[PDB]
């Protein structure tokens, strides 16, 4: 009842789109993946590639992390990616997000689960 | 098998 594995999952990936709908992709995504329940987590980025090509990151490029730890990889290839963000206008519980599509390497931290 | 347990950037 939440490894930190299907955390993982169930906050960054979405392999059922090659990418962002439209402007209310993050307002939809965030509500149904529970991020907004208690309150409007601020950031969350959602991954549009198969669960197994992103697990596949963590035996691509190996770098530092943003802290300093050395469980961090980083994919070979971009990826197709949504940045979602708090709107200066948004407050609990009606958050609203501003969705950024990209395509771009991700960096993930890595641990055997 | 190590899997993805944080995302911690892009690009």
């Amino acid at each position: 009842k939440e490894t930190a594995a299907a955390k993982f999952e169930r906050q960054h990936m979405d392999s059922s789109t090659s990418a962002a709908s439209s402007s209310n992709y993050c307002n939809q995504m965030m509500k149904s993946r529970n991020l907004t329940k208690d309150r409007c987590k601020p950031v969350n980025t959602f991954v549009h590639e198969s669960l197994a090509d992103v697990q596949a990151v963590c035996s691509q490029k190996n770098v530092a992390c943003k802290n300093g730890q050395t469980n961090c990889y980083q994919s070979y290839s971009t990826m197709s990616i949504t940045d979602c963000r708090e709107t200066g206008s948004s407050k609990y519980p009606n958050c609203a997000y501003k969705t950024t599509q990209a395509n771009k390497h991700i960096i993930v931290a890595c641990e055997g689960n | 098998p190590y899997v993805p347990v944080h995302f911690n950037a892009s690009v």
